[PDB]
RNA sequence: UUCAUAAUAACUUUUCGAAUCGCAUGGCCUUGUGCUGGCGAUGGUUCAUUCAAAUUUCUGCCCUAUCAACUUUCGAUGGUAGGAUAGUGGCCUACCAUGGUUUCAACGGGUAACGGGGAAUAAGGGUUCGAUUCCGGAGAGGGAGCCUGAGAAACGGCUACCACAUCCAAGGAAGGCAGCAGGCGCGCAAAUUACCCAAUCCUAAUUCAGGGAGGUAGUGACAAUAAAUAACGAUACAGGGCCCAUUCGGGUCUUGUAAUUGGAAUGAGUACAAUGUAAAUACCUUAACGAGGAACAACUGGAGGGCAAGUCUGGUGCCAGCAGCCG
RNA sequence: UAUCUGGUUGAUCCUGCCAGUAGUCAUAUGCUUGUCUCAAAGAUUAAGCCAUGCAUGUCUAAGUAUAAGCAAUUUAUACAGUGAAACUGCGAAUGGCUCAUUAAAUCAGUUAUCGUUUAUUUGAUAGUUCCUUUACUACAUGGAUAUCUGUGGUAAUUCUAGAG
């Protein structure tokens, strides 16, 4: 017998499953941001519980209250180091204000759209999965990541990768093959 | 464009057991593992020490390619590497070669038939040989 | 369970060992020996993972027959050895000597420690009596037994074992306004002056203790040590001198002392 | 405290107080095998300390009154002395007293009840579960009994009975998987007679030996994490912001639909290697292959309402069937 | 992570339940199933029964060596090297598995042992063993006994009787 890791789910359904105009809602962010299931909005929408879960609970202790100081500017540093909450409203008031798209944005994928080097959200997620994109010398092939403020600035295509200067692929090396043999 | 590189992080000297021990962090783009055998040399010729005092394991080549990391210790003497590293290292490096074994079930056949007999089994097949006999 | 118990399993283990979750199913269960298994220190824990000089279990145990340990000037050539709370590590190999004092966090942090005092150690006395044909004897928290005490030295005292003798050099008598440590419970490591002793008839007496930042607390009397007078400790206090700096406190030190 | 300890008188079918091993074998000269002499290893009485073990104080347990009185001649409550105990103790005996618990639920019955740390669930209060990764307890087919030891009422230790069985040359002998595998049975319900001491440790005279403890792999859609099944052009069929509105209409500005059509990228798989590992898989990396219907083809349920999506086509006609409910 | 909806009626407002809904480190099962990490897993009924194979033996320079075992060479007139077997010593009472019994029982928190045993580990610990000392082995006291050499018995078992 040796000792447990604890696994811990990381999403929760909701109750209404068949709500209009939250199916609509979870569509609109689906293909706003290429989602590939509705899993995902479940999962954004579960992390933002949580934070706020832990924000309210904060926000009932008294106003400086050990716990209340620690707790609250830990979790206020770490959302603006994500990125998520803005620097103007470190507030610990403005943090239950948070929406799901907050999250949503922050997205290595969608990250990887407003940079420009992808010009598609789809584009975005192909190109992340195809083992492209590097924040900062490490390749993530991971669609979400949660860009973080401080390495925004090191996203760009992998030096192993063709875009970044390197062989082409399967495909162009094939196609140079055949054109000098022929 | 190969230009192995190596470098060895967090050293520490330790006489305790005559070695130096770090963590062995090769940057080597465009190329796959380092293939430990040269990485030994490479440390062998960067220590100034020979090929047989030099130990690397524990290797992970990290997710995306292009750096890897393991461990790595430098002993001061080949007896001492001798003396003091596992049986399996001195058996990947071929200084040692593998002990031949018979497989544990067999081991533990042959124990409990050992168990069966009380003292040499000299008496006992003699004595069985003759009690057949008749 | 009939008889004793011989295996200690991972998570059973103390917190203040500290060891990894994962990665194997039992842990060192230290030997008897001089301390508690609870408060003591297995030389494997202190050398594969607080000193990292080894690696596994085969190498603490080649460190360990070969002689290069020694506790208390004594070798120990045995892997799981209870060195407890100021015991003397000594390696004669990197000359480094060793004197386990608990970090405020409340763990047996690597303290080096100078050879000059390394010759001796400290000691709580937990009991004196009267063995037999009339010789008096004091018995230290390590299991000591020193004959032929100084014959005012009582219960709860402190004393200075030369370590190499093993008889009485110098003591301490506990009193109100004297430097503390602490060797239990929620303020481990920490260190202090004792302000009062309420006595409490009957049983567990207690003791209040204020530490140089100007902080109050209060522990049992069984958990208390005394180490010196104010300002002028017996020891090499580890770093931090046990303030107990609080978590703010805490993330304070590590914003302002920063450098990358 | 009659404690530690000391002292006197005595007592003992008189316990211990080194007739034991390794290395180095130095110094004194009383120059001989002479005198002494170091570092250890095993022992060894007692007292401590540690690993503990036994008992032990207060409080806390699920349902049930279609269980209201329960216990004592056979210990039930207490007293004293003795026996036994390692030791207190009706723990047992001898003689006495007649006591102890109970409507604040005693006693009895049930538990498809091992207790707990905890799990699910979640406004707050709670409800249910907890056989199982840690701590305790109990058990080795059901029962009793015991040797050895410091520690067992041990069961991979013995003795006997009961139940169940095995080889048998019919005289006898040997049994204990609720250990790891695996088998029969049971049931809706649960794994390979695999590798190895690499890692965690443990035992021993003690590094080295051993360890189905354990780790590694095999099966594994119990649960849990991240996430492929396409992406972008250039063309034809179109739609919206339009310069106005001679009908136009360029499409002036964009967004989709077409078995048209192009160039890319990439794994899921194979596989030189190397890393990985005790040795191997597997993962991370990576040669060389590996996408056009990219057939490398995603299902599981549903389309009256609850509840998102059809009053389209064919079939059957209160049949077949559907329907958690209304139908 | 403070939410309700369909159904009694010609129609309404209720009480009320049935049903819907979302879980479930709660299993079973059906249909599908490409990847990486991770992992439960004969508990529920049967603590029912078990073939077979393993699951505990251990030697350091340092208890015992005359294996008629190996090494016989640079270290060898008692012995030294290595070392089976056996005696000795120690563990086998740890670990692993299961939840059958058990409802002030276990257990949890908190006490007590001035009410006791404790191998081991660690620290200390003893002149007297003379008994009338003006006759003793203390430069070392005695006998067995395994291993082994040989004879058997039984159909067989970790069965062992006789002799040296
Ligand atoms: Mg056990
Ligand atoms: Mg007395
Ligand atoms: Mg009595
Ligand atoms: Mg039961
Ligand atoms: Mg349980
Ligand atoms: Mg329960
Ligand atoms: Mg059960
Ligand atoms: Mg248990
Ligand atoms: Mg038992
Ligand atoms: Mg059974
Ligand atoms: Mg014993
Ligand atoms: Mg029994
Ligand atoms: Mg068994
Ligand atoms: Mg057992
Ligand atoms: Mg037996
Ligand atoms: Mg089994
Ligand atoms: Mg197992
Ligand atoms: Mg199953
Ligand atoms: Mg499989
Ligand atoms: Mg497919
Ligand atoms: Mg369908
Ligand atoms: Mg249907
Ligand atoms: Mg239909
Ligand atoms: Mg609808
Ligand atoms: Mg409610
Ligand atoms: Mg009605
Ligand atoms: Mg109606
Ligand atoms: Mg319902
Ligand atoms: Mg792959
Ligand atoms: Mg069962
Ligand atoms: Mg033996
Ligand atoms: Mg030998
Ligand atoms: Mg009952």
């Amino acid at each position: 017998p040796r000792a447990p890791r604890t696994y811990s789910k990381t999403y929760s359904t909701p109750k209404r499953p068949y709500e209009s105009a939250r199916l609509d809602a979870e569509l609109k962010l689906a293909g706003e941001y290429g989602l590939k299931n509705k899993r995902e909005i479940y999962r954004i929408s579960f992390q933002l519980s949580k934070i706020r879960r832990a924000a309210r609970d904060l926000l009932t202790r008294d106003e400086k209250d050990p716990k209340r100081l620690f707790e609250g500017n830990a979790l206020i540093r770490r959302l603006v180091r994500i990125g998520v909450l803005s620097e103007d409203k470190k507030k610990l008031d403005y943090v239950l204000a948070l929406k799901v798209e907050d999250f949503l944005e922050r997205r290595l994928q969608t990250q990887v759209y407003k940079l420009g080097l992808a010009k598609s959200v789809h584009h975005a997620r192909v190109l992340i999965s195809q083992r492209h994109i590097a924040v900062g010398k490490q390749i993530v092939n991971i669609p979400s990541f949660m860009v973080r403020l401080e390495s925004e600035k090191h996203i760009d295509f992998a030096r192993t990768s063709p875009f970044g200067g390197a062989r082409p692929g399967r495909v162009a090396r094939k196609r140079a093959a055949a054109a000098g043999g022929e | 464009s190969d230009a192995i590189t190596i470098r060895t992080r967090k050293v520490i000297s330790n006489p305790l057991l005559a070695r130096k021990q770090f963590v062995v962090d090769v940057l080597h783009p465009n190329r796959a593992n380092v293939s430990k055998d040269e990485l030994r040399e490479k440390l062998a010729e960067a220590y100034k020490a020979e090929k047989d005092a030099v130990s690397v394991f524990g290797f992970r080549t990290q997710y995306g390619g292009g750096k890897s990391t393991g461990f790595g210790l430098v002993y001061n003497s080949v007896a001492d590497a001798k003396k003091f590293e596992p049986a399996y290292r001195l058996v990947r490096y071929g200084l040692a070669e593998k002990v031949e074994k018979a497989s544990r079930q067999q081991r533990k056949q042959r124990k409990n038939r050992g168990k069966k007999i009380f003292g040499t089994g000299k008496s006992i097949a003699k004595k069985a040989a003759r009690r057949n006999a008749d | 369970a009939r008889g004793p118990k011989k295996h200690l399993k991972r998570l059973a283990a103390p917190h203040h060992w500290m060891l990894d979750k994962l990665s194997g199913c039992y842990a060192p269960r230290p030997s008897a020996g001089p301390h508690k298994l609870r408060e003591s220190l297995p030389l494997i824990v202190f050398l594969r993972n607080r000193l990292k000089y080894a690696l596994n279990g085969r190498e603490v145990k080649a460190i360990l027959m070969q002689r290069h340990v020694k506790v208390d000037g004594k070798v120990r050539t045995d892997t799981t050895f209870p060195a407890g709370f100021m015991d003397v590590i000594t390696l004669e190999a990197t000359n480094e000597n060793f004197r386990l004092v608990y970090d405020v966090k409340g763990r047996f942090a690597v303290h080096r420690i100078t050879d000059e005092e390394a010759s001796y150690k400290l000691a709580k006395v937990k009991k004196v009596q009267l063995g037999k044909k009339g010789i008096p004897y004091v018995v230290t928290h390590d299991g000591r037994t020193i004959r032929y005490p100084d014959p005012n030295i009582k219960v709860n005292d402190t004393v200075k074992v030369d370590l190499a003798t093993g008889t009485i050099t110098d003591f301490i008598k506990f009193d109100t306004g004297k430097l503390v440590y602490v060797t239990g419970g929620r303020n481990l490591g920490r260190v202090g002056t004792i302000v009062h002793r309420e006595r409490h008839e009957g049983g567990f007496d207690l003791v209040h203790i204020k530490d140089s930042l100007e902080n109050t607390f209060v522990t049992r009397l069984n958990n208390v040590f005394v180490i010196g007078e104010p300002g002028r400790p017996w020891i090499s206090l580890p770093k931090g001198k046990g303030i107990k700096l609080t978590i703010s406190e805490e993330r304070d030190r590590r914003r302002a002392q920063h450098g990358l």
